RNA sequence: AGUAAGGUCAGCUAAAUAAGCUAUCGGGCCCAUACCCCGAAAAUGUUGGUUAUACCCUUCCCGUACUACCA
RNA sequence: GUUAAUGUAGCUUAAAUUAUCAAAGCAAGGCACUGAAAAUGCCUAGAUGAGCCUCACAGCUCCAUAAACACCA
């Protein structure tokens, strides 16, 4: 029985398609 | 812009020296290039083979009369 | 006879079924030539007046060539901009073109260019005679 | 149809011939940059053969015990000797040729460091306006075939040039004086398209008096502030 | 948990590519060329030959910086192998040859993705502008033709080859 | 059905150091043929995995083999 | 000249003598570092459009950007 989050979701923001064009972080710092 | 890249170094660790040498092309135009020997210029002779036999014998010809007088 | 086709066959599967092998570059691999080979620079001295002018000239490169990109990344947002301007312009008063002037057209590659020389090539130039000969060492390997 | 006039312009660009001068700044950090290769650099084979004189004259000083009094013939400064007396004697062009001096605007041997845009005078109106060489287009022909039929159509020219795809480079949209506009051409539409000459040149017949080759600094002066915007716009500075 | 709303939260699987390991049986250079979409261009190479090989990787990097500031998909920067040809010149008053010198050929490929067609103007007209001197842009398809440079040469195949036909 | 078990030159065998004999091809000896002497070529049933291969395992295929009983 | 939109650095924060510790963060560059990128180390450049108003809220105006009526071959 799935319930409906209470909010925005963390990592709803960015769009799953195209991965390529969002640029990554390259960096652990 | 055509200066914009040239000025740059060989990008190595171990490398031999290399020295401005200016080659000139077939025609008289020349590029600057870096070469093993300090020679001051270089130029690129002429492929006899590729001419065809009637272009052959044009250049035949021609180095024989002038050897000559 | 026709079991030794039958090998043949199977001889070049055999062959397919291996690695395509890449020719190592050997510009970045240097031979034992340069293998201390007891020709290394004496040590270097680097006078302090040297040293200063040196790093601080370094510095107005490094601002220099932050101008190059200014004018260079301007330069191309204008043309872009002049470019792109200019399709949707036309887009609207002829949609017929604009359709032409945007779907692939191969009239542009190869667009092989050569690059400006030293000294412009002079009138009646007789350059000499000879042969090129190509050693280019060979790279020949078996499975 | 419309009333602006639908035309396609050429915009030949000469690639220039000589690498530009290279700026004060730039020839300090050359020196800089070709300092740091020797540094950094191992020893060439002539210059193990500058010790190898130091090797031989050494004992030529001291070790008078050589083995062997053939050794070579030449040396490695006499070497360059050799070639230095080639190269000095050779002698190449000249990167600012006649053109420059005497001002000749439409030979293609000036400022071979620098880019030249073609440029042609047309007659419109019993007046004289120094304009890129343009036609215009016609049913069944594409915006970019109007600027490749401009190319055919200049007088006496055999030159073979490069063009851009399909797609435009700029546009400039005029209208007729009011005495002569009309409903029916009300204006017109320049569209500019980019090409590269890569060889060929006009004929003797006429030189001065028909078309001029300028860069983007005299470019302004043969113009006129309405049509000169447009034209610097797409035109890359080099 | 499935029910609590909280649920799916640590999920990341979806935000990084699959990233397919290269498996020892199953590596291959399996590149899917796009040909002729309706503003895209297919694969291209930019191919840079140049006599000298520090101004040659000098202008290739200046290629591959430019690209990733353009927003322009790189898939490799290899490096064509060298080749080397033995210059000789003919000797006055006579025929036979004399060894005059080595000059070296140094080739550098900037692989590229597809370009807008409006944007294939533009890009080209920066590359063409800034060749320093001598060096020789050669913008080409990718065909496999041109990619079989890279790799050896099988004369075990040919030995093959020349029998079967 | 199940289980067992094998494929190697044209052919048959032994080893996996792919050998030996014969057949086949070329030459010599003889009037000719065969014998004989000399020289050469020739393969691991199949797919995949075995550091990598081969003798191994796996898949495919051909063929071989035993058993199928108490009411 | 006139009619309609906008003007902290490349985007954007605080700020905008409204008060406060203060013009920030990320980009963008040079050099070094197997050969490309990327990381990492060292290191370079800097704007509060302009004035007025309010001086204890912040906006109007000017100028400029920029489109328009509109000079044009
Ligand atoms: C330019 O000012 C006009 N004279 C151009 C012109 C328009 C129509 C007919 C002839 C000339
Ligand atoms: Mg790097």
């Amino acid at each position: 029985r799935r319930a409906a989050p209470l909010g925005p979701m963390p990592n709803e923001d960015i769009d799953v398609s195209d991965l390529e064009r969002l640029k990554k972080y390259r960096s652990f710092d | 812009d055509c200066n914009r890249a040239l000025l740059t170094r060989l990008h190595r660790q171990t490398y031999a020296r290399l020295y401005p040498v200016l080659l000139v092309k077939q025609d008289g135009s020349t590029i600057h290039i870096r070469y093993r020997e300090p020679r001051r210029m270089l130029t690129m002779p002429v492929d006899l083979d590729s001419l065809s036999p009637e272009e052959r014998r044009a250049r035949f010809r021609k180095r024989e009369a002038k050897f000559k007088e | 006879d026709q079991a030794a086709k039958d090998r043949l066959k199977k001889r070049i599967r055999r062959l397919e079924k291996a690695s395509q092998e890449l020719i190592p570059i050997e510009d970045f691999i240097t031979p034992v030539k340069f293998l201390n080979k007891e020709r290394q620079r004496p040590p270097v001295e680097l006078p302090f007046e040297e040293s200063e002018r040196r790093a601080l000239l370094l510095k107005r490169w490094s601002l220099y060539k932050q101008r190059e990109h200014e004018m260079e990344r301007s330069a191309i947002r204008s043309l872009l901009e002049a470019q792109e301007e200019a399709l949707q312009e036309l887009r609207l008063s002829s949609p017929e073109l604009h359709a032409e002037a945007t779907k692939r057209d191969p009239s542009l590659f190869p667009f092989e260019r050569q690059g400006p020389d030293y000294t412009p090539p002079i009138s009646d130039y007789q350059p000499p005679e000879g042969r090129y000969q190509d050693i280019t060492k060979v790279y020949t390997q078996v499975e | 149809s419309s009333p602006w006039r639908l035309l396609g312009a050429l915009c030949l660009q000469r690639p220039p011939l000589v690498t530009k001068p290279l700026t004060p700044l730039q020839e300090e950090m050359a020196d800089l940059l070709q300092q740091i290769e020797i540094e950094r650099s191992l020893y060439s084979d002539h210059e193990l053969r500058a010790l190898d004189e130091a090797q031989q004259l050494a004992k030529k000083k001291s070790d008078l015990y050589e083995e062997e009094d053939e050794q070579n013939i030449l040396l490695a400064q006499d070497l360059e000797d050799m070639w230095e007396q080639k190269f000095l004697h050779f002698k190449l062009g000249a990167r600012l040729t006649e053109a420059d001096k005497k001002d000749d605007r439409t030979s293609l041997h000036r400022k071979l460091d620098r880019n030249l845009i073609l440029l042609v005078r047309e007659k419109l109106g019993d007046q004289d306006i120094w304009m890129l060489p343009q036609s215009d287009w016609q049913p069944g022909e594409t915006l970019r075939q109007t600027a490749e039929r401009t190319l055919a159509t200049l007088s006496e020219n055999n030159m073979e040039a490069k063009f851009l795809g399909n797609a435009p480079c700029g546009h400039y949209k005029f209208k007729f004086p009011q005495a002569m506009r009309t409903e029916t051409s009300l204006g017109a539409k320049v569209f500019f398209f980019k090409a590269l000459l890569l060889t060929g040149d006009f004929s003797q017949a006429g030189k001065k008096g028909h078309h001029v080759w300028v860069s983007k600094e005299e470019l302004g002066d043969y113009l006129k502030p309405k049509y000169l915007a447009q034209v610097r716009r797409f035109l890359l500075d080099l | 948990y499935r029910s609590k709303p909280t649920h799916g939260i640590g999920r990341y699987k979806h935000l990084v590519k699959a990233q397919e390991p290269k498996k020892k049986k199953g590596k291959v250079e399996v590149r899917p060329i796009n040909l002729g979409t309706d503003y895209e261009y297919g694969v291209l190479n930019i191919h840079l030959i140049a006599y000298d090989m520090a101004l040659a990787e000098s202008y290739a990097q200046y290629v591959h910086n430019l690209c990733n500031h353009l927003a322009i998909k790189v898939e490799e920067s290899y490096a064509m192998p060298t080749k080397t040809m033995e210059v000789l010149q003919l000797q006055e008053q006579g025929s036979k040859m004399f060894l005059d010198a080595v000059l070296t050929t140094h080739e550098r490929v900037v692989q590229i993705s597809g370009l807008s067609a409006t944007f294939a103007e533009i890009f080209l007209e920066i590359i063409h502008s800034n060749l320093p001197e001598g060096v020789k842009l050669s913008v080409r398809e990718h065909t496999e033709e041109d990619f079989k440079g890279r790799f050896k040469a099988r004369p075990e195949l040919e030995e093959l080859l020349a029998k079967l036909n």
